C-alpha cells in the first residue's frame, strides 16, 4: 500500500547544474509502453 | 490529505523499510505520475485516499482525483530542467538541452540523464516553470546510459 510525501515546489532555478547530451535516436514504441532502439 | 501543488515522492512499505517507487506532480488537485510507478493502485496522503481517474499503459501515464491537467510542451529549441527527486536525496534541478526520439508517429523530446529507477515520475519544466512532461520511460543506448522520453499527456 502506497503513500505520497511532498518533496519541493515546481520552480525553474537560475544557475542549476547544466549537464547531459542531446542525442537524436530512432525508436519504436510497443503496445506495452516499452521504447526500443530501431537500428 | 495534502493537496498543495508541487512534487511528491511515491513510497511503499510492502518491501524492506520505506522504499521510494517513484515521483509525481500535484496540480489543480490532481496527482500525475507514470503508470509503471503505481500500476494503477490507490494512494494515501495522510488520512486522505487518492483513487485513479485516468490511465494508459502505452503512454505510461496515470492521474488521480481528476483528469490529466499538464499541457505545456517542449518548444523544440530551449534548455529544460529535470526536477530530479532521487530516493533518500533532496529535490535537485538539472538543466539540459533535450535530444529527440524519432518514431513513425512523430518526434518526442528526450533527456539523457541517468537516475535510480525510483526517480520515475520526476517532472521536466520549461523556463516559465510549467511541467512539459515526466521522466522515467525511455531506452538504454550503446554506452549503457539511460535516455528518458519527455512523456506528456493530453488535457481535455
Ligand atoms: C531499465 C531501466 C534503467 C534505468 C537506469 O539505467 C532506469 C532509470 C529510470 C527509470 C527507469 C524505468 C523503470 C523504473 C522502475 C521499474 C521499471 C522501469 C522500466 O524499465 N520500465 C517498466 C515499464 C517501462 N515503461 C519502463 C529505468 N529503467
Amino acid at each position: 500500500d502506497m503513500y505520497i510525501e511532498r518533496a519541493g515546489d515546481i520552480t525553474w532555478e537560475k544557475d542549476a547544474e547544466v549537464t547531459g547530451n542531446s542525442p537524436r535516436l530512432d525508436v519504436a514504441l510497443d503496445e506495452s509502453g516499452d521504447f526500443s532502439l530501431v537500428e | 490529505g495534502e493537496t498543495t501543488d508541487g512534487v511528491y515522492r511515491v513510497m511503499t512499505r510492502r518491501l524492506l523499510g520505506s522504499t521510494q517507487v517513484g515521483v509525481g506532480v500535484m496540480q489543480e488537485g490532481v496527482f500525475h505520475t507514470m503508470w509503471h510507478v503505481t500500476k494503477g493502485a490507490a494512494l494515501r496522503s495522510g488520512e486522505g485516499r487518492l483513487d485513479p481517474y485516468w490511465g494508459d499503459v502505452k503512454q505510461d501515464l496515470v492521474s488521480y482525483c481528476g483528469p490529466w491537467k499538464l499541457d505545456a510542451a517542449w518548444d523544440g529549441l530551449s534548455e529544460v530542467q529535470l526536477l530530479a527527486v532521487p530516493p533518500g536525496e533532496r529535490a535537485k534541478n538539472i538543466q539540459t538541452l533535450p535530444g529527440i526520439f524519432k518514431t513513425k508517429d512523430g518526434d518526442i523530446g528526450a533527456v539523457a540523464l541517468d537516475y535510480p529507477a525510483g526517480t520515475s515520475g520526476s517532472p521536466i519544466l520549461d523556463k516559465c516553470g510549467r511541467v512539459i512532461g515526466l521522466y522515467g520511460n525511455g531506452v538504454v543506448i550503446k554506452n549503457g546510459s539511460y535516455v528518458s522520453a519527455i512523456t506528456q499527456g493530453k488535457r481535455e
